């Protein structure tokens, strides 16, 4: 934790001695949380309705 | 507050939840306390399709164990506004020899007076100014309760004499149903001069009409079972 | 052994002897233990039909029975163990000797041989 | 009477060579008992009484009542913005029921400095339990058999492990599926009247 | 901080009635919830008449007796200290005034034999008490200063376990009554006592539900 | 009514237990009627087979899957009525497939008649009673052998006292 | 009154070594009973008072309870920008409740409790601890190993490889 | 007064062949004691005292107190900008707070009521090292994949490989 | 507290009655389980109709006599002591009070010569006892304090076992009959007595079924 | 949970001592739930009939 921007030694490496501590890095996309391609299909259809 | 689902009436599915000991259900009271019951007549309303249920229902109650009271009750009149005396040591006719510990219990004294007990079986009953109809009072002539009942005349000629409300009870015009849900409530009354340990039956007939006004009639029955201590 | 080997009630008893005044002898077999405890064969038994054992050497022990470790029990020359069943006879059995498991203290192995099983034994006081 | 003491003796076995005494069989029994029944989706532990504080979930409100009250008694519902209270009837079997959005009342109290005016939250009571039902279908009486059987040698001192997967646990650890009734033959012969 | 949840009387869930304890001279409050019982009768909740009663089962009748005096205002009194403690055998009476629970509008010099004088505060009209404790045995001797016209009534010499007068609420709103239960400082530790609560509810239309339940007062010291 | 279709001589001949009194009568009872039904709600073909059953059919689809759960017996002209049918359409059905494409139906199932009982029960229904008779669940066992030690976790999923022996593989075949 | 002593020592056929007495089959029987209401959590504590502050949790305040305050006693909260203290009944069974000090009473040891569920993993797993401890790791139907590589771990471990954790996850969720 | 020697002898079956003597037992019991303090956080001594500054991270302040005070008890902070020394109720259980010296109270142990569980665990590492001088390699397997260079592998541990580990850690949060 | 498990009248599984140990002085309480005798009999369980007799079959007549006195409120109380014990043999008359069994509202201060003073609790009404030891045998003395108006009736002078007048309960959830058992201090260690129960259970309807039972009281000393 | 946009510790890392918990992250894809290939094809066709 005390690595974070504003740290004691932060960018330096983390050492540990024994027991190897296993980080996995979570991807957390979230870039289609709005399903953007069934969104303007949408968007075009009732706009094309109302003739824009 | 108690809540029953009767019989179908359907010759199957009677069993339900049953540890069988006996026929008629079981509901627990306690002297002094009015509470409010519920039964669901939907299971066996429901098919036979009309006008469901009608306010046409009819209690009983009958008793399958008394233990005759040990005090009598007793009755009193007095005209309004004026002082009322009476004496409290006829009303307990003793086999063996003892004192009287006559006591008011504070729970069940009067309604529209006070009572102020005496040293020896005597009481003063000064009933509220302005006030003429009926009141009560249980006391408790060493340990057996009992109820003595006041009527104050409104001066003109006289008032009736009330029927000495029994044990448990059913009020008169208390009940209700709910058409939509088939569903009957009503009350249960048990005053406080119900001994413990003794249980009264409670049969109820419930009728219901179909679509054009004939009659479909239930029967069941309920064990109240005065317990102390609820 | 595992806990659940141990399938048989047992009474391990110590025996008393006096003499009958009539000139004959009395053995009375009381109850000391009373436990859990499990028995296995290494000797097949030759039955007479009274239930009496017809074995001949009556120094080769039969059966072997395991039970808890107790220190300060000391199972005798002249102990008895009385094995009752649920819907069989009941069993006489007589020590011959004991084994402490690999001196662990924890179960005793005693070494012992089917005397008779009948309905008509004499239980333990 | 449902299951006979001899019937469970002469299953496991324990007929001339007796374990652990009938005390401990009625407690194996009034144990197996509360695992099956309960393990297939039947219930026991008659009459009891549970008030709870509901909370709102859902926009058209699911209610999840966490003591699955009996089968159709009313559970009462009040407070939390709702002025008087109302009566619902549950589906048997399960506690999802769905806070009716019409809503019968709103006794608020815009503008007080003593309670800052947040809210009084929502409150029901209900009943659990049974009054007495106790059902065993021929051909769910076996898994009860097997686990009293089970259970009369395996006291609980003996290693015993079944696995579930294949490569390993994480570990060096001996798999693991240590329960009971399923290394007993009993899971897989109640799973004929589980949906 | 008391709370009890009363039973909802279904049919469904050593003694009796409930446990509580107590301290000589505390004065706690009790919160009781209705809601398992009043919410299912649905109407208009609880209603403020509630009733209450204090019974003993175990009393062990108190050693030294109680009393009463009068005086004007700003007009000292003085009174014995002796005549209260009828005492069976012979033996010495160390009187002393409890500090913690001494008079609360003026000051008591005790003297050396069962003699004290009691000088009432400046321009103070009412009643005022104090606990004296001879050899150990607590009583109350309470004194009424009169605003120099007639008079002012006789107090009722306040039991050994009570509950006051008007400090009672009911919510409505939630179903929970509460109350306050104080302790007099004469309570003797080991005894017994029992209060009973008759609480009334209310329908649609005006009618009663009456509910009964009981609670055991044990007087313990040291909490 | 389980008796006359399978004497329990049968069940102490097969599984030679004719001279064991630690199974008795009313235990093997309860073995005999707890494995009939055991399979039969699996996949016991229709044990107790005749039965006329009704269906509230439900159309599906342009052909009208009229699926069936339990088809007339050979070719039963089952009778199709309701749900918006008024003329009693008796229709013989195909003999061995439920799933028909022309609601309720009424229709007598069953080739119980001369007390079918083809395999299923006579091979799987005795197989699995003896397994129950002789084989409880207490231990875990292996294949000819009482256990294998392999160290790690047992492989003990199944053959504790579940359908081990060919009992449910006749089951399947008659399914099949 | 929950565990008689004469069911343990009949259930575990240990009742004439005294090797086990009465204190350190106490000492067990306390340690199962700790590890029941744990790993199931029903809570066979006595009645304890925590005075403990909350701490707001997010823009609507999740407020979790340190302690679980029995089932609907109302916690009061007080301090912390709350001019007036307020009462708040919370979750039975679990703490998350939602919106600076707070005071509550936990406990049980009331009209006793635990079904037959909880005291068969109770059993046994005494039936382990008194035979089995913490020396000889073990392996299969209680056997050893040479297994050249390593060994097989996690066997002598108590109330996992017998009974208590699978026989009380059926009171879980 | 926690743990009588008598109690050793019986679990560890070690009551009718000693397999060691008082003196080394003593030295184990004390090894046993001072493992599972720092395995677990909560102190023990009865009861303690430390003066720490505080050393401040984050924009709000986030304070860890590096001894977990005991449940309540208002710690103090003073120096450093701080102008006004000001009380602090903390966390029972955890040590994270939110805003340089300090000063409390420590020992979470202050009486002797440790409840069931490093008792038993203690037992279990006692049994362990009453047999095992380290004579015998007993080593477990670790996870699957070989190590490279090819040793026999890891983790051949007192208290570690016994029930210990799986003992204490139904208080370790 | 006795614990006895009635006979089931299944016509199946020394002398009849069960055996009571008593000490003179002891209250204790007794316990009688009818559950394998009503629980076949499906019904309502038990009613309060119980109804016990007691009777003596080795009395050992007493070697002293009792005697009445009577006396109004505050006024002092004045008897003697020496007509009580008739002694066949001639001896001494060694008169003493236990302080175990002494009044119980008031004092008593023993004579030289068969003499003592009762002084009465002050502003107190009633009947009170104590029981001498005239030589080892005991014997009481009742006196009853009347209110000053007229007059107070006759104390029923209490014997050697008894059973409480209300003090009967059971149980019929659980079919448990919960009853006293009162020894007098002046039993006679030695003599037995007989209690005979007839307790009556009810069917589902109303009807009656009877029961009855006995029990030996064995009086001894030292339990 | 407590690590959402308005928690205590948003965007700070999990510490979990022992008994590793396994977490896999779902796609949820449904950016084609409408088919946009064999949907426009039918609008196409719908609006070329009506010569348009």
């Amino acid at each position: 934790e005390e690595t974070k921007p504003g740290g004691d030694n932060g960018g330096e490496i983390i050492f540990i001695a024994g027991t190897d501590v296993k980080v996995q890095e979570m991807k957390n996309d979230l870039s289609d949380i709005h399903s953007k391609v069934p969104l303007d299909d949408q968007a075009r259809t009732i706009a094309g309705n109302f003739g824009i | 507050m108690y809540f029953f689902s009767v019989d179908p009436r359907n010759g199957a599915s009677k069993s339900g939840d049953v540890c069988g000991s006996c026929c008629c259900e079981s509901i627990s009271a306690r002297p002094g306390e009015v509470n409010g019951v519920m039964v669901s007549y939907a299971a066996w309303s429901a098919p036979l399709r009309g006008h469901g249920l009608t306010n046409k229902t009819t209690f009983e109650i009958d008793g399958v164990s008394v233990t005759p009271p040990k005090v009598s009750n007793a009755f009193g009149r007095t005209k309004v506004g004026v002082v009322f005396e009476g004496t409290l040591s006829d009303l307990f006719p003793n086999p063996e020899g003892e004192q009287v510990e006559y006591e008011i219990s504070e729970l069940n004294g009067p309604s529209n007076g006070v009572v102020e007990l005496g040293a020896n079986g005597a009481f003063t009953y000064t009933p509220g100014a302005l006030f003429t109809g009926v009141d009560r009072f249980w006391f408790s002539i060493n340990g057996n309760i009992g109820e003595y009942v006041i009527s104050v005349d409104p001066t003109t000629s006289e008032l009736p004499q009330p029927p000495f409300t029994t044990p448990v009870y059913v009020p008169a015009a208390r009940r209700s149903v709910d058409p939509r849900t088939h569903v009957l409530k009503f009350v249960l009354g048990v005053s406080p001069a119900a001994i413990p340990g003794d249980v009264y039956r409670l049969t109820v007939r419930q009728v219901a009409i179909d679509c054009d006004g004939n009659e479909f009639v239930h029967i069941s029955c309920y064990d109240i079972s005065i317990g102390s201590c609820g | 052994m595992r806990t659940a080997d141990r399938k048989h009630r047992v009474i391990v008893c110590s025996q008393q002897s006096d003499v009958d005044d009539e000139g004959r002898l009395l053995i009375t077999r009381a109850g000391v233990i009373q436990g859990w405890a499990a028995i296995a064969p290494v000797k097949a038994i030759r039955f007479s039909q009274d239930g009496v054992s017809m074995q001949k050497d009556t120094m080769q022990p039969t059966h072997d029975i395991t039970m808890n470790y107790n220190p300060d029990v000391n199972v005798s020359v002249s102990a008895w163990v009385y094995e009752h069943r649920l819907k069989s006879p009941p069993r006489w059995f007589k020590v011959l000797s004991v084994v402490n498991v690999d001196e662990c203290s924890r179960y005793m192995k005693i070494r012992c041989r089917l005397v008779e099983t009948s309905d008509d034994v004499t239980p333990p006081v | 009477t449902l299951l006979p003491l001899q019937t469970i003796r002469e299953h496991a076995k324990c007929d001339d060579n007796p374990r652990v005494t009938d005390d401990l069989l009625k407690l194996y029994r009034e144990a197996a008992f509360e695992a099956a029944e309960l393990y297939t989706g039947l219930s026991f532990t008659p009459e009891k009484t549970i008030v709870e504080p509901i909370r709102l979930k859902g926009r058209r409100g699911k209610i999840i009542l966490s003591a699955t009250p009996i089968a159709g008694r009313p559970v009462v519902f009040y407070g939390g913005g709702l002025g008087s209270p109302l009566e619902l009837i549950p589906r048997p079997g399960s506690n999802v029921l769905f806070f009716p959005y019409g809503s019968p009342d709103r006794f608020q109290t815009w503008g007080d400095c003593h309670t800052c005016d947040v809210e009084s939250q929502l409150m029901a009571t209900y009943v659990t339990g049974r009054r007495c039902e106790n059902s065993v279908p021929a051909g769910i009486i076996i898994g009860i058999l097997k686990l009293i059987a089970w259970n009369i040698n395996n006291p609980g001192d003996e290693v015993m492990s079944v696995r579930n997967t294949l490569n390993a646990n994480a570990q060096g650890l001996i798999g693991g599926t240590n329960n009971g009734a399923v290394i007993s033959g009993a899971q897989d012969e109640w799973f004929r009247y589980r949906r």
